[PDB]
């Protein structure tokens, strides 16, 4: 915030405003990404009351009201999973709450209704009704559910069950995320220790420049630290738009994937 | 915000414009509380002021002052001062001093640092390279001989600030103790050292108020600052003196008078930006403060910060223009009204064990979806760009050898890439093809 | 005779605070794997700064010789302690046989296992703790004294339980802080792979 | 104009109009045939009847609201025209990727016009004022500028490049599979079930027209999982069983279209004990 430094960024015009302006953009893209994979549908779905699925025991993955009323499963999420100054974050559009709310739509869906919500609104089936379509989606007869119904069930219920265990156990999934986290953390407290590097100045911070030289010499050094502290933004920032289309890539992957796999059955191998 | 985004209209949106921040209210100094002056009175009326060839010094200590108060001297005749910004004399805190004192030729009163035309320093009085200090002079009889006497030669250059005790070509000009550039002059230097540590001898400022929960500037002896000054609930080892974030920023001060252990609270900013219908639409505005407590700043609150000037709504709609933490906003029977945003309607699905919906009905849904193909095909020299493709720029852009041709060439890359992604779109089709009359 | 001591002799580097978090320094410290020298009054040299540890509660151990000469005639540095109340000097020194000029500076302050560390101008770290040859345990040391003292100090001798010593190496470390910024653990940089 | 300059296309507008043509003659007379090789001519009543298979409406139900479709299909052309007419801001994506090349540029022109801590941004000032003595530390502090910023710049153009192109392979992708064919894919055509789509061009861009089905009117019924006819469990061959309420029937699963469940419709699949809410009927046999 310094006016005698705000004085020489001056030197270099449009930047800072330019930089603002990609990182306007990546937090629209972010909201955007969120709002594209996830608001598929434009409402939300409740929950039935009564839990008759023909055995199959969302327990674990759908809300529990008493929790933000996460799933259980979330909460494993959460749990698992992990500065201030010139930087900030800012909040999701869609908060963590509104994301369970719209998860929790979804899965409403995609239990009730099949993949008809994802092209009209959702016209309800029952569970292993659809699950004989899904059955008829790998080329396995709609039979072969019923033949084996509660069995299926079961080895649904205990899939689900290894799944609590295996996220209870370890993150070594969850190393996909805690690795955004990561790169984010780095990236930023890169960007931050990048303040305390000197860049060929007589100090790192702006503020000992400040309070060691009068300003006839200190420009000297200041253009030196603007341009380190610029080139090292700039640097940044282009770290963050390369990893914003990575995670643009990832995003429209993630929404393919719920239009996809989430409101269809993508016959798509692996 | 017309300003910001360079339009006598603006569209519906919100916008950043800004980061408001909460400005410091005070600006503070503190140190010890320091109990006496710069013991100058050793030195510059001392009954025998040294040959410079084995120069006098004591330390000054413990002492508040202005540096520049020796210019009130009646005996002192000069007070010259070096390169390395001299204002600076009453700024931060210093740790470490001394008085060096001697007797020269009046003319090498310049000769007392280092690069000089100096015979004095490198030989004698040599100075470490940064170092900070002023030179004050009088000719000997403003105080108290052929015995006071200066060195001409060494092998190399003598240790800054040490002198070589050994058993070497000394020289006296016309010296006696009641005697500019022949005459002996009496010297003392004062000798300030680089050390960061807390205070010892400090500018004219004192130990002001120890202002808690304020935002403000401060200073703790040379611990420069901005920020709340908020009380912690963190112990230092007895010796640490301030602390560091996560971060590696200064998280923390021990008061230097005291063990009262400050942690800062950030001097709060907050993005501003400005929520509005079309500038052609309404001239209202609603003002966000991204982060900020409603503080020191209708008003309303969120978990996204401060909002002034929309009103609150409990309804929910469709996210007019989002605001953040699920905060969206409208401008509607009028004014800005601000709500948490619906998520769609809602809809409890007729679920059951033998239920079901079928379609009797549906539309076709002819929809655009909008996708870019190319850029527009622009290109660029950067010799015609940097130099106009001027001779003498272009010479020494070729100092800068390659990233001409690559940036040139990688626009190019661009340029030859815009219709191969126009063939690879629309080239699907080899021929072309003639619809029926 | 000599023993592998590890760990002990670290110091802490600065007046900073910090909590719970895995910081990192360079400075001259004891190199790991730390095999002193044991002793149980010989003059010995200072080398890249000294770490030193004396085992005593007998107090026979008193402190040290520092410098250049030691044996009074001109200036070299000596210390003499009982727990903090330290007497520090340079003078051209005089010594008592049997007690069971130019003093440019001068100043007044096996079961205590205490331990020194003495380095560049001058410093010197410290710490008392109690035990019951150096035993591999471990130690952090505080920064009890700066010293424009201005001495070549590159010899040294204990004067006068038991006793052990080691030199100081330009080395990259590693340290833990914690909840009160304690430094509760530390790494040597170039000891091995595994602690680089 | 200012040493910053635009190149053509290859494919100008108008070469545009006339390939987007091409295309778009392909998909109305040709179907999806024209993308594997030979444009096999095929009726466009023949075409969207192969569109409605391929979202598991039996083609039958095309034909059987023939015309009434087509005056859905025009009246949403001519929503889209009304659409379009009205919303200036429905073409954000292409005038946002103009707005942003038009910043890219004046930006890096304001740029020229940026000093840098030179002591003019007009270069022909030092030229005019200076010996190379001095004059090679102010241009080349101008330089240091103009050449970040073209650094930057192009990085910027680079990574929208990088964007343009993911999108123009997203694009080809629709065209290949969403034109040139039809997506199974739900929702890689926008929403409803997917049917057919058209291009049109735009400056530097495309627009496709996805002709996707949305279902819309239904009815409340009764179903069940599988019915008893013999002790013998039956089951659909395609599409579900339902009840209004007093008889059974198999539906398609995307619209209301009632059969009586038949040995003509159904399999045998062993006896019924092992389902969960089997039903008892009676199934015919033709
Ligand atoms: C559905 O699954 C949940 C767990 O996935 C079952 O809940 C457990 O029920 C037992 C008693 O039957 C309790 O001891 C456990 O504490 C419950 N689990 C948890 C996480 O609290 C539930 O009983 C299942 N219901 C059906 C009908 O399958
Ligand atoms: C499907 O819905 C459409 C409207 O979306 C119905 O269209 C009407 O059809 C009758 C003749 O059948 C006309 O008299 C009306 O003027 C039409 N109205 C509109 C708005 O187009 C159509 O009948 C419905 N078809 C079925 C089988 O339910
Ligand atoms: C279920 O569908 C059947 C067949 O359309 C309906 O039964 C017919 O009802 C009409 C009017 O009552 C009679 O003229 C027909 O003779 C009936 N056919 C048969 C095979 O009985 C039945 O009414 C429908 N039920 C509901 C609840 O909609
Ligand atoms: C379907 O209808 C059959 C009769 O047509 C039912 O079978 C009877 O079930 C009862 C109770 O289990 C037995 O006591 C009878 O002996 C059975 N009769 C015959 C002829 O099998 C059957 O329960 C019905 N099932 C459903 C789900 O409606
Ligand atoms: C500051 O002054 C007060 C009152 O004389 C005293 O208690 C306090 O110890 C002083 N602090 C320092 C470190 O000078
Ligand atoms: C020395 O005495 C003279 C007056 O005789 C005065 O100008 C000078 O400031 C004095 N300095 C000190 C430290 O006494
Ligand atoms: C301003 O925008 C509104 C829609 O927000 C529109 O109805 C109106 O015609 C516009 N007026 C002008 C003068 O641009
Ligand atoms: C605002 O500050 C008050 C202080 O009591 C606190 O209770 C409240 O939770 C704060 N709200 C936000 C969103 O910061
Ligand atoms: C919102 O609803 C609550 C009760 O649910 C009421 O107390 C409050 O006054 C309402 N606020 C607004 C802005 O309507
Ligand atoms: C310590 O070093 C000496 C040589 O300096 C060596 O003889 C001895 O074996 C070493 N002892 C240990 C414990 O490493
Ligand atoms: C310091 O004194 C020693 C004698 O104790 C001498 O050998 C040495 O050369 C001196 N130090 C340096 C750095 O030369
Ligand atoms: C005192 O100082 C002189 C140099 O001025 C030195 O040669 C001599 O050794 C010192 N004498 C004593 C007794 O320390
Ligand atoms: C502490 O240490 C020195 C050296 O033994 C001694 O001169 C001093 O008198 C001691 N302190 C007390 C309280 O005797
Ligand atoms: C920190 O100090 C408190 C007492 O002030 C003590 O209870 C706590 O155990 C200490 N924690 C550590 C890790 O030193
Ligand atoms: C079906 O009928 C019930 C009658 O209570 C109604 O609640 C439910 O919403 C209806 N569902 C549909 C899809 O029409
Ligand atoms: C549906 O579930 C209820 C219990 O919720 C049960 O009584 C009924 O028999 C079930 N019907 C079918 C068709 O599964």
């Amino acid at each position: 915030d310094s006016t005698e430094c705000s004085n020489l960024l001056l030197q270099y015009g449009s930047f800072c405003t330019q930089l603002n302006r990609a990182l306007t953009g990546i937090a629209v893209e972010q909201d955007k990404n969120t709002q594209e994979v996830f608001a598929q549908v434009k409402q939300i779905y409740k929950t039935p009351p009564i839990k008759d699925f023909g055995g199959f025991n969302f327990s674990q993955i759908l809300p529990d009201p008493s929790k933000s009323k996460r799933s259980f499963i979330e909460d494993l999420l959460f749990n698992k999973v992990t500065k201030f100054n010139g930087l900030t974050v800012l909040p999701p559009l869609l908060t963590d709450e509104m994301i369970a709310q719209y998860t929790s739509a979804l899965l409403a869906g995609t239990i009730t209704s099949g993949w008809t919500f994802g092209a009209g609104a959702a016209l309800q089936i029952p569970f292993a009704m659809q699950m004989a379509y899904r059955f008829n989606g790998i080329g396995v007869t709609q039979n072969v559910l019923y033949e084996n119904q509660k069995l299926i069930a079961n080895q649904f219920n205990s899939a689900i069950g290894k799944i609590q265990d295996s996220l209870s156990s370890t993150a070594s999934a969850l190393g996909k995320l805690q690795d955004v986290v990561n790169q984010n953390a780095q990236a930023l407290n890169t960007l931050v220790k990048q303040l305390s590097s000197n860049f060929g100045a007589i100090s790192s911070v702006l503020n000992d420049i400040l309070s060691r030289l009068d300003k006839v010499e200190a420009e000297v050094q200041i253009d030196r630290l603007i341009t380190g502290r610029l080139q090292s933004l700039q640097t940044y920032v282009t770290q963050q738009l390369i990893r914003a289309a990575e995670i643009r890539a990832s995003a429209n992957l993630a929404a393919t994937k719920m239009s996809e796999c989430v409101l269809g059955q993508s016959k798509r191998v692996d | 915000t017309k300003c910001t985004l360079k339009s006598f209209t603006v569209e519906k949106g919100i916008y950043q414009t800004s980061n408001f921040r909460v400005q410091p209210t005070e600006s503070i100094v503190r140190f010890p509380n320091i109990t006496n002056l710069c013991p100058f009175g050793e030195v510059f009326n001392a009954t025998r002021f040294a040959s410079v060839y084995a120069w006098n010094r004591k330390r000054i200590s413990n002492c508040v002052a202005d540096y520049s108060v020796l210019y009130n001297s009646a005996s002192f005749s000069t007070f010259k001062c070096y390169g390395v910004s001299p204002t600076k004399l009453n700024d931060l805190c210093f740790t470490n001093v001394y008085a060096d004192s001697f007797v020269i030729r009046g003319d090498e009163v310049r000769q007392i640092a280092p690069g000089q035309t100096g015979k004095i320093a490198d030989y004698n009085y040599k100075l470490p390279d940064d170092f900070t200090g002023c030179v004050i002079a009088w000719n000997s009889n403003n105080l108290d001989n052929y015995n006071y006497l200066y060195r001409l030669f060494r092998k190399s250059n003598l240790k800054p600030f040490e002198r070589d005790i050994s058993t070497f070509p000394l020289q006296s000009y016309g010296f006696q103790p009641t005697n500019v550039g022949y005459q002996p002059y009496r010297v003392v230097v004062l000798s300030f050292e680089l050390l960061h540590a807390p205070a010892t001898v400090c500018g004219p400022k004192k130990s002001t108020n120890l202002v808690k929960n304020k935002c403000v500037n401060f200073n703790f002896n040379g611990l420069t600052g901005t920020g709340v000054l908020t009380e912690s609930n963190k112990k230092f080892l007895p010796f640490q003196q301030f602390g560091r974030d996560i971060a590696d920023t200064t998280d923390a001060v021990r008061d230097p008078q005291t063990l009262e252990i400050l942690d800062i609270t950030p001097c709060s900013f907050g993005g501003v930006s400005v929520i509005t219908p079309g500038t052609n639409t309404s001239n209202q505005v609603a003002v966000l403060y991204q982060g900020v407590n409603c503080t020191e700043v209708n008003v309303f609150q969120t978990r996204a910060g401060c909002l002034i000037g929309a009103e609150h709504v409990n309804n929910s709609y469709e996210c007019d223009i989002p605001i953040g933490a699920g905060i969206c906003a409208s401008y509607q029977t009028q004014s800005i009204i601000a709500y948490t945003m619906s998520l769609g309607a809602e809809n409890s699905v007729a679920y059951s064990n033998n239920s079901i919906a079928i379609p009797t009905n549906f539309t076709i849904s002819v929809t655009t979806e909008i996708l870019p193909v190319s850029m527009t095909k622009t290109s660029v020299d950067c010799t015609m760009y940097i130099c106009g493709d001027s001779t003498e720029c272009s010479n020494l852009l070729l100092q800068y050898g390659s990233f001409c041709t690559q940036l040139n060439r990688a626009l190019t890359g661009i340029a030859v890439e815009q219709d191969k992604n126009t063939q690879e779109v629309f080239a699907q089709v080899k021929q072309i093809y003639k619809t029926p009359p | 005779a000599y023993t592998n001591s590890f760990t002990r002799g670290v110091y802490y580097p600065d007046k900073v605070f910090r909590s719970s978090v895995l910081h990192s320094t360079q400075d001259l410290f004891l190199p790991f794997f730390s095999n002193v020298t044991w002793f149980h009054n010989p003059v010995l040299p200072f080398n890249d700064g000294v770490y030193f540890a004396s085992t005593e509660k007998s107090n026979i151990i008193r402190g040290w010789i520092f410098g250049t000469t030691l044996d009074s005639k001109t200036q070299s540095l000596l210390i003499v302690n009982n727990a903090t109340n330290v007497v520090i000097k340079v003078c051209e020194f005089q010594f008592c046989n049997d007690p069971f000029n130019n003093c440019t500076f001068e100043y007044v302050s096996f079961k205590n296992l205490r331990e020194f560390v003495f380095k560049n101008y001058f410093k010197i770290y410290s710490k008392h703790t109690p035990i019951n040859d150096l035993p591999q345990g471990f130690s952090a040391l505080e920064p009890l004294v700066d010293l424009p003292i201005g001495i070549n100090i590159t010899r040294f001798q204990t004067l006068l339980a038991a006793y052990y010593v080691g030199y100081l190496q330009p080395r990259t470390f590693l340290l833990k802080y914690n909840e009160n910024g304690t430094i509760t653990d530390a790494v040597d940089c170039a000891l091995d792979p595994l602690s680089e | 104009f200012n040493g910053l300059t635009v190149l053509p296309p290859l494919l100008t507008d108008e070469m545009i109009a006339q390939y987007t043509s091409a295309l778009l003659a392909g998909t109305i007379t040709s179907g999806w045939t024209f993308g594997a090789g030979a444009a096999l001519q095929i009726p466009f009543a023949m075409q969207m009847a192969y569109r409605f298979n391929g979202i598991g409406v039996t083609q039958n139900v095309l034909y059987e609201n023939q015309k009434l479709i087509a005056n859905q299909f025009n009246s949403a052309i001519g929503k889209i025209q009304d659409s379009l007419s009205s919303t200036a801001s429905a073409l954000g994506k292409l005038q946002d990727v103009v707005n942003q090349n038009a910043q890219a540029l004046n930006t890096l022109v304001k740029q020229l016009s940026s000093n840098f801590g030179a002591i003019s941004s007009v270069l022909n000032d030092i030229l005019s004022r200076l010996d190379k003595v001095e004059a090679e530390v102010q241009i080349d502090r101008l330089i240091t500028g103009r050449l970040q910023s073209l650094q930057t710049y192009v990085t910027q153009q680079l990574i929208r490049a990088a964007e343009i192109r993911a999108s123009a392979n997203l694009a080809a992708t629709k065209m290949s599979e969403c034109v040139l064919g039809q997506s199974k894919r739900v929702d890689f055509c926008g929403k409803g079930y997917h049917l057919m789509s058209f291009p049109q061009s735009a400056p530097h861009g495309v627009v496709f027209l996805h002709v996707t089905y949305v279902p819309a009117q239904e009815k409340n019924f009764t179903t069940a999982p599988a019915i008893c006819h013999d002790g013998k469990a039956h089951f659909p061959r395609e599409g579900v069983f339902v009840s209004n309420g007093t008889h059974w029937f198999v539906t398609q699963r995307n619209f209301y279209e009632p059969q009586i469940i038949t040995t003509d419709n159904t399999f045998v699949s062993g006896n019924c004990d092992v389902v969960i809410g089997i039903v008892n009927n009676t199934v015919y046999d033709p």
